[PDB]
């Protein structure tokens, strides 16, 4: 579960 | 022969790490990070870059959940240092980010040029002449990339190399289970290029291949990471 910066 | 910088002394330089894990005192003091998430999976990139950099002989100087204030006062205590020994300086910071910052635990913003600009050769003089090297893992703005298919005097900022994960305005991407996407694939460039004599825009561009060929499949989104430099001699982890 890719998650943003 | 093409000029290299020295990289022979033991240690080769300070290798600082910023990892930012913990944004409890963002979402409660910032209204608009009410809901920034904490950075599951950061441990992995700031044991990549250890484990790759004290391969390469560097002294690895972690420091976790750092505030705005507390990376100002940590990057003071090392420009004020003597690097006279030192070959080289790299500071690895690992946290959210927006449009030229960084954001500190507490959700303060400090702006990335802030931080190298302490490291010229006025501010640093013992780092003279010497690569200074940044590595930025955080966002620089909320936008998904899209895809498309196929003596001498030298200048006071000089010997800089700036490695972003992203392009200005998009986001960049953590796996928790992984670390993320530039990280891992910076220090497993690193790893197989650097034994090979390989310099650090080469290893760079590898980097930039294998991040442009992941995918967010949810969001079709793509990640563009890029480097900057004013480095004047090539640069070698040998």
């Amino acid at each position: 579960x890719l998650q943003p910066x | 022969l093409d000029k290299v910088y020295q990289m022979k002394s033991k240690p080769r330089g300070y290798c600082l790490i910023i990892n930012n894990h913990n944004f409890a005192k963002a979402r409660e003091k910032v209204p608009k990070l009410h809901s920034i998430r904490d950075r599951n999976g950061t441990h992995l990139d700031a044991g990549a870059l250890t484990t790759t950099f004290e391969e390469l002989h560097f002294e690895i100087k972690p420091h976790d959940d750092c505030t705005v204030e507390q990376i100002y006062e940590i990057l003071k205590i090392y420009q004020l240092m003597d690097h006279s020994n030192m070959d080289c300086f790299i500071c690895c910071i690992l946290s959210h980010g927006d449009k030229g910052i960084i954001y500190g635990t507490d959700g303060q913003e400090a702006p990335i040029y802030e931080l190298t600009s302490q490291f010229t050769g006025l501010k640093c003089p013992s780092l003279a002449g010497k690569p200074k090297v940044f590595f930025i893992q955080a966002c620089q703005g909320d936008n998904y990339q899209k895809g498309i298919p196929v003596t001498r005097y030298i200048p006071d900022e000089a010997d800089f190399l700036l490695g972003m994960a992203t392009v200005n305005n998009c986001v960049s991407y953590r796996n928790p289970a992984e670390g993320t996407w530039y990280i891992q694939s910076l220090c497993q460039s690193l790893r197989e290029r650097c034994p090979r004599g390989d310099d650090i825009l080469t290893i760079l561009t590898e980097v930039n291949y294998e991040v442009s060929n992941k995918d967010d499949k949810k969001n079709m989104g793509k990640q563009m990471p890029q480097p900057t430099f004013t480095l004047r001699k090539k640069l070698v982890f040998p």
